[PDB]
């Protein structure tokens, strides 16, 4: 039966369909027309709109409400943000943030975090989209207004809130996945409990330090003005360490089934883009080589985090390189590996010769010795690939040239070229007749530039 | 009302004629809401799908000028 039998329920369900499919359109490109209209001169029309929100964030009410004006003007505000055009638009972006950060709009982002303490509501989750879309260039005036405001109008309540924001947020936990596994066997609200808030927190925390503000990375550690001190640098390690155990254990569930389902790929990738994003905001506390910031982060439990991250890479690079259904996943899996070494490279830019910091990086490469040789040997599978397919012994092994030779004339070719051993030729022979010009283009390209920083 | 009237039987008539003349019932034997969304979300990506594309262009919307003018005109002149 298909809605011929009831009458009012047909038109009712049509309404419920029409709202879901047809209504969500994109006429909405007014979002700079309106903000330019409001800044047209007293006090600007836009200027007292932020004077409303800065007052309402200041009257203490011990918690924060929804206030659905705010979620339409801290979003319409943030929808308004090759060498000539790669510097014409840079001045266009720095003008579309002087439209706001002249008007005190670096305060209604920095106050409405300090008012709601630890509440993860959609009140906070639409200022971080504003606080990101203002700092988006790694700006330098706006990073200075936020620091000077946090020293003459001294807030403990901001840094209490940032640890309080960072407290829960997420972890991809598979206990909720297994119930989602079982019920959907006979009949999207698992994934890190709204990951999209967690990316947009640490990406806001990174954009406070881009351009290497050597004061503002040293205001997040000691925080010397206030009475009590929050140490976000040690506390942002501890969020990473909780994401370490998650994506380790979600691999362990897949240790034997080994055919990654579609509901796992869509749930594993969002668990990576938080892990990639949290490593970027671990870089920018270190990169401008502020040695006090990399003292405290060296004594923390970062080293136990990075051990288990290698523990994923030793095996997940192997078993996901077996079918065509994981190549869309395997690129992001390497991109986390590329971004992991980039931060610990930034640990090493203050060594001497026998520096203390590099010595511990030997140690975690000693204390996790047996998991580095799989990833070193995995690159040798795909780095010898480029010339052993280019050698004149193999280019005219069988063919004149077409792009395909055989599987068997492939098989003794690595046995006659005598570079791979027999056990690793079959790892080349997972599925990889073959494709002489595509299999090199598939396999070799994400092998090298990811394998660069390892070297 | 009449748009679902030219839809509730017509697709079902194609169902009833193809039930003898012929995956087929596997898609037309799902739940009601998923079937309604499947019939509706394909019209933008039959001959009935010309009616909705005349509809949504006509449900665009004047006082919308003068309201949005006067609200900012009040704020421009005085604190």
């Amino acid at each position: 039966p298909l809605y011929n039998l009831p009458r009012h329920r047909a038109v009712n369900l049509f309404l419920q369909g029409y709202e879901k499919s047809w209504i969500e359109t994109e006429e909405h490109y007014f979002e700079d027309k309106l903000i330019e209209d409001l800044a047209k001169p007293r006090v600007d029309p836009l200027h007292q709109l932020i004077l409303l929100f800065s007052r309402t964030a200041l009257t203490e009410k011990c918690k924060l409400e929804e206030d659905f004006l705010y979620m339409a003007y801290a979003d319409i505000m943030a929808k308004s943000c090759s060498f000539e055009e790669k510097e014409m638009e840079k001045q266009k972006l720095l003008y579309q943030q002087a439209r706001l950060h002249d008007r005190g709009a670096a305060e209604m982002v920095l106050q409405t975090i300090s008012a709601s303490k630890g509440e993860t509501g959609p009140m906070v989750a639409a200022t971080l989209k504003l606080g990101i879309a203002i700092l988006n260039g790694g700006n330098s005036t706006v990073q200075q207004k936020m620091l000077e405001y946090l020293k003459e109008k001294k807030d403990v309540g901001f840094f209490q809130s940032l640890a309080g924001l960072m407290q829960s947020c997420s972890v991809l936990d598979l206990n909720a996945f297994e119930r989602q596994n079982k019920a959907e066997g006979l009949g999207g609200e698992k994934v890190l409990q709204d990951d999209e808030f967690t990316c947009d927190l640490f990406r806001f925390l990174q954009l406070l330090c881009e351009g290497h503000n050597s004061d503002f990375q040293n205001y997040l550690r000691t925080q010397t003005g206030n009475n009590t001190t929050v140490n976000i640098i040690i506390s942002t390690v501890d969020y990473l360490l909780r994401v370490q155990e998650s994506i380790s254990d979600f691999y362990w569930y897949y240790s034997g089934k080994d055919v990654i389902d579609e509901q796992g790929q869509r749930n594993f990738s969002k668990a990576i883009q938080v892990a990639k994003q949290v490593f970027n905001t671990l870089t920018e506390y270190i990169q401008g080589p502020c040695t006090g910031n990399q003292q405290s982060l060296a004594h923390s439990r970062l080293w136990d985090a990075v051990v288990g991250f290698l523990h994923v890479f030793a095996h997940m690079q192997m078993k996901l390189s077996q079918d065509s259904s994981q190549i869309e996943l395997l690129k992001e899996l390497m991109d986390l590996q590329k971004d992991m070494v980039v931060m610990l490279l930034s640990m090493l830019e203050g060594n001497v010769v026998n520096g203390t910091i590099g010595k511990q990086m030997v140690d975690m490469l000693v204390e996790s010795s047996n998991n580095v040789e799989m990833i070193l040997k995995f690159f040798d599978m795909f780095l010898k690939l480029k010339d052993l397919t280019s050698s004149d012994t193999f280019k005219e092994y069988d063919p004149d040239g077409k792009g395909v030779i055989s599987k068997r004339d492939f098989h003794k070719a690595m046995e006659s070229h005598k570079h791979y051993t027999q056990s690793e030729t079959e790892f080349l022979l997972s599925c990889a007749t073959l494709d002489y010009e595509e299999f090199v283009k598939r396999f070799h390209e994400p092998a090298k530039d990811i394998g660069f920083n390892v070297a | 009302d009449d748009f679902v009237a030219k839809l509730q039987d017509n697709q079902r008539f194609r169902y009833n004629e193809v039930m003898q003349a012929l995956e087929e019932i596997r898609d037309q034997l799902l739940d009601f809401h998923e079937d309604l969304m499947t019939h509706c979300g394909i019209e933008l990506d039959l001959t009935i799908r010309g009616r909705l594309l005349s509809l949504v262009e006509k449900v665009t919307y004047t006082l919308q000028q003068l309201i949005s003018e006067t609200m900012v005109r009040w704020a421009q002149e005085s604190v």
